[PDB]
């Protein structure tokens, strides 16, 4: 987990949210690099998102 | 080292006694084998148990007892867990009294019954409907100790479901006897497929209230859980027919395979504690009473009973002390009031089918119906193609319907086997369009006999023939 | 129409008083028909020997009901446990004095079993009065690992599902671990900060201790604790602060007892009137029948309705237990119990006394600390 | 299709018929008598609604 430096399109809003609203954010990166939906693992009857 | 089994008259007395003697003797050779004390009372009493614990434990310290029994009481496994917990004596339960599993036992306590609990008949019951398509859900309860906690995991378990069943809610019935708020209650009352967890007393009128608003017709569907279905051979001539129940009889496990069982299960621990533990387990210097501070000075059985292997199959129990694969048969009453197997579930916490659809019929009314429209239908042509079902925990896609195929075994064993399929196709959709439209239920049939068919020696065949027939 | 009635008690004292009561009641308002005898039992430590007595003089007596007290030493548990089994063989009622346990509240383990004390799950709509008289959303539970405990929280989660409510974490403890040091500091990383304690003494006792040592008896926080858990070594080491609930009437032997034998004997008077009487056998050998009676005992007990007694009215609810008991706000000022508020059914019943917060504080606090700290 | 009552004084037949009885507006064609009594057993299935 090695310090990074990300920015781009949102990072302007959220810096607008951060000054109209008092706001301390921390960002961070998603592991498997995937938005998320359900799936399926052992024990198939099981709902949860990854 | 020393094992106990009691039952009431239901034999010759001295050829179970030899049998349960030699029970242990053909095979399993341990340091210390255990013996079997094998008496037979009639009498099932509380000081007359405490006199059979005392002449167990005078006994050469008999360290566990097998419990038997004829009668179907419930509060005899209630009044048997508190003299487990105190006697420090581990108990099987076997067919009869005790056989049911309801009441929770003190974790202190040492009971271990051989029934099955409600959760997994709700899960059978899932699976059972999931066989049959039966998407549309009605539950109707009534106040009884434990149903809130059994609706709360029945609509956890089908929620976290991807089938995607309906969400009706639960019409649960405010008080017995109503004469008045039940058809007020009546107005939610609309479904296909209703789940009655109720009680047996109160079962004949509510189903004496569905024959008066006739819910006894083809399409409806009833299921009634095991405690309603106790006894198989008191039967109320308000049952109506093709109703489907689960529960557990000695139609496929005498009374000798779970004594059988009980004493494999026994010695396995046994061996188990032997393996980790040098100690001969002692019962204590008083049968019954409280004049000294309790201890246990000695470790149970609970973690040594976790891993058990015999005969080849894994008769282990869980925490709460249900087995991890009951037999839990399904039985559908018959045409004249009877009540026969249609599956299995001992197969590895599996369903098994016998792949009998038409058994229900209205014997509360008279009233004929004819709304099952069996339709033929091919699979070469490109208007319908068949698709097997993706072994992903789900039937099939969701646009399409069900279509049953024959297979035969060999190429002279002639035999097919009904295998569930979904057929989708351009056909399919005009199926779904007429079921919608003339709203009548329609079934599906592929063609195995060859090809459409041709008028040979004045007999048609394939689709053509089997119209004709 | 000569009865016999048994009854379990403590002393010798309390046995003799008892039977002058039931006597007096049987020569009060409710007479000028055929009277009932009396017989009393002691709560004997020996099991098999106050069983086979149990059997013999009750059994043998006509006995429809069971008069079960407190036992006659607190520190011991001594549930009456044997007794209910006993009396289930026949779905013989009985009619407990003080057994507060959830346990026997579940009608599937014990088939009769009837009580004049609401078990500890009833906390839970004196809990929803004060989240609702304070305007509290935002709420965590402490519930230990046991029956009791999952049946206190069942209740809690049904009684708030109705206005869409739900705690944002429900912790677990067990019956004798003693590092909840994780488990305290979960609950400090939440935005709620109002606590309810529902577990045992000891358990209370330790996770206290935990959080006077982690700050947690500081400003800005809320605790509300059990009936069972402010007494013992817990007034001892919990600081002024400290709310609580108390019980009025929870401990009247001679008042409960009364009114209970009062209740069993205008019921047995009007359901005499019945077309037959199940009698039980002479001895508990032998014999394996079942009560005809048994449910009409147990309807005319669950219909029945009395206003006259030592407390304002007398009902049983669908567990048979009492119904709408008097509840007495607890609070601890200056190491003293201090009563700032009685609800009788669960009503907004103040009292002019200023009811004081940890740290000093003199206002209701509230529980919306978002921090600003959104990952 | 019509729903026509078979005869009058019927505590078993009226709830075989009353699976017919399913729709929103209900034309009464009977008489004043018996009016009483059908607008009953309307109110115990509850047909008084909006
Ligand atoms: C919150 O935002 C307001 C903006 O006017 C600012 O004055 C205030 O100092 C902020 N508070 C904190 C704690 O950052
Ligand atoms: C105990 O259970 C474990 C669980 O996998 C199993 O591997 C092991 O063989 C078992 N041992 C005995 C003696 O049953
Ligand atoms: C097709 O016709 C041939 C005649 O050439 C016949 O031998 C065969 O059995 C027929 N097949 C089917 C499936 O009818
Ligand atoms: C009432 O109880 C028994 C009869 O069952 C008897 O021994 C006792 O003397 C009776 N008491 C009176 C006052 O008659
Ligand atoms: C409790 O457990 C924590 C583990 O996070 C440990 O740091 C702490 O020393 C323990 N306290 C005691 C009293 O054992
Ligand atoms: C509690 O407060 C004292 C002083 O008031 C301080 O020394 C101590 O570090 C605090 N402990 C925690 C866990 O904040
Ligand atoms: C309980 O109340 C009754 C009547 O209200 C009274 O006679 C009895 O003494 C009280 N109990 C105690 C322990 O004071
Ligand atoms: C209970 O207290 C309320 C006050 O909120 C009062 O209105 C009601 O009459 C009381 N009921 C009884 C039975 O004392």
């Amino acid at each position: 987990t090695v310090p990074q430096c990300c920015y781009g399109f949102c990072i302007d809003l959220l810096i607008k949210l951060a000054r109209t609203m008092n706001f301390t954010y921390e960002v961070h990166l998603v592991a498997d690099g995937k938005f998320g939906t359900q799936e399926r693992v052992n024990n198939s009857n099981k709902k949860e998102w990854n | 080292l020393n094992i106990a089994v009691m039952l009431g008259h239901s034999h010759d007395v001295t050829e179970r006694e030899l049998r349960t003697l030699w029970g242990p003797e053909q095979a399993a050779g341990l340091p210390l084998d255990v013996n079997v004390v094998a008496l037979l009372m009639n009498r099932t009493d509380p000081k007359s148990l405490i006199t059979h614990v005392c002449d167990l434990m005078s006994g050469a310290r008999i360290h566990g007892l097998v419990f038997g029994d004829d009668t179907d009481q419930e509060a005899v496994a209630q009044m048997l867990d508190f003299i487990s917990s105190h006697t420090f004596v581990p108990i099987l339960g076997i067919h009869g009294g005790a056989s049911m599993i309801m009441a929770d036992k003190d974790p202190t306590s040492t009971f271990f019954q051989f029934g099955a609990s409600i959760q997994q008949q709700a899960t059978v019951m899932l699976k059972i409907m999931q066989d049959y398509d039966w998407h549309v859900f009605s539950l109707v309860t009534t106040i009884f100790p434990g149903y809130r906690e059994f609706i709360s995991f029945v609509k956890t378990t089908v929620d976290n479901s991807f089938v995607g069943w309906d969400m009706q809610n639960v019409i649960t019935l405010d008080t017995s006897f109503e004469d008045a708020k039940t058809q007020v209650q009546l107005k939610k009352i609309h479904s296909s497929v209703i789940l009655l967890y109720c009680s047996k007393d109160e079962a004949v009128l509510i189903l004496s209230e569905a024959r008066s608003l006739g819910l006894t017709g083809y399409d409806f569907f009833w299921i009634v859980p095991s405690l309603v279905s106790g006894n198989t051979e008191l039967i109320p001539k308000e049952f109506p027919s093709g109703l489907i129940s689960v529960s557990y009889d000695d139609w496929d496990y005498s009374l000798e395979a779970r004594v059988r069982d009980g004493i494999g299960i026994l010695t396995t621990a046994a061996s188990s504690m032997l393996e980790k533990f040098s100690y001969i387990p002692e019962a204590k210097a008083s049968c019954y009473g409280q004049m000294e501070r309790p201890e246990v000075p000695m470790h149970t059985l609970h973690p040594f009973m976790v891993n058990v292997t015999w005969d080849g199959k894994d008769l282990s129990f869980t925490e709460e002390g249900y087995q991890v694969h009951p037999r839990l048969v399904v039985i559908v009453l018959n045409k004249d009031r009877e009540w026969e197997k249609v599956g299995k579930w001992e197969n590895h916490t599996l369903s098994l089918r016998h792949a009998v659809w038409p058994r229900y019929k209205s014997f509360s009314d008279c009233e004929p119906d004819d709304n099952h429209l069996s339709i033929v239908t091919l699979e070469e042509a490109p208007f319908v193609i068949v698709e097997d079902i993706d072994p992903l925990t789900e039937t099939c896609v969701r646009n399409t319907v069900p279509c049953r195929k024959f297979v035969k075994i060999n190429n002279s064993t002639n035999e097919g086997m009904n295998v569930k399929k979904c057929c989708k196709g351009f056909c399919i959709d005009i199926l779904k369009k007429l079921s919608r439209t003339v709203k009548f239920t329609y079934d599906l049939y592929l063609v195995t006999n060859g090809k459409h068919g041709k008028k040979v020696n004045n007999v048609w065949n394939g689709m053509i023939g089997e119209v004709v027939y | 129409k000569i009865v016999n009635i048994g009854a379990v008690l403590s002393t010798r004292k309390h046995e003799q008083m008892f039977r002058e009561a039931v006597n007096q009641a049987n020569k009060r308002h409710g007479s000028w028909k055929i009277q009932l005898n009396a017989t009393s039992v002691t709560h004997k430590p020996n099991a098999i020997q106050m069983a086979l007595s149990v059997c013999e003089d009750l059994i043998s007596s006509q006995v429809y009901a069971i008069l079960v007290s407190h036992p006659p030493t607190p520190n011991d548990h001594f549930t009456p446990t044997p007794v209910s089994y006993t009396a289930g063989f026949y779905r013989i009622p009985v009619l407990g004095l003080t057994t507060r346990m959830s346990i026997y509240s579940d009608k599937s383990i014990h088939l009769s079993f009837l009580r004049t004390v609401p078990p500890y799950s009833h906390q839970s709509s004196v809990w929803f009065e004060m989240m609702r008289v304070y305007s509290w959303n935002h709420i965590i539970l402490l519930v230990s690992d046991d029956h009791e405990g999952r049946a206190a929280q069942k209740r809690l989660e049904t009684l708030l599902e109705e206005r869409e409510s739900k705690a944002e974490k429900v912790l677990q403890f067990d019956p004798g671990t003693k590092n909840v040091t994780a488990l305290l500091m979960e609950a400090k990383e939440l935005e709620a900060r109002v606590i309810i304690l529902s577990a045992s003494e000891d358990d209370a006792a330790t996770v206290y201790r935990a959080a006077a040592m982690l700050n947690m008896t500081g400003s800005g926080y809320v605790w509300l604790v059990g009936e069972r858990e402010i007494s013992g070594n817990a007034l001892r080491y919990a600081p002024d602060g400290i709310l609580g609930l108390q019980l009025i009437n929870g401990k009247n032997e001679s008042a409960h007892i009364s009114d209970a034998v009062g209740v069993v004997a205008q019921a047995v008077h009007e359901l005499l009137e019945k077309e037959n009487i199940t009698d039980p056998p002479r001895g508990c050998v032998g014999n394996t029948n079942i009560w005809k009676t048994g449910p009409l005992f147990k309807r005319v007990l669950m219909s029945s309705k009395y206003a006259d007694g030592v407390t304002g009215r007398v009902e049983f609810n669908e567990d048979g237990d009492r119904k709408f008991a008097n509840y007495s706000i607890m609070n601890l000022q200056n190491r003293k119990l201090v009563q700032v508020g009685i609800y009788n059914g669960t009503h907004v019943i103040p009292n002019d006394r200023k009811i004081i917060w940890p740290g000093g504080e003199t206002e209701k606090p509230r529980g919306y600390q978002m921090s600003t700290r959104l990952k």
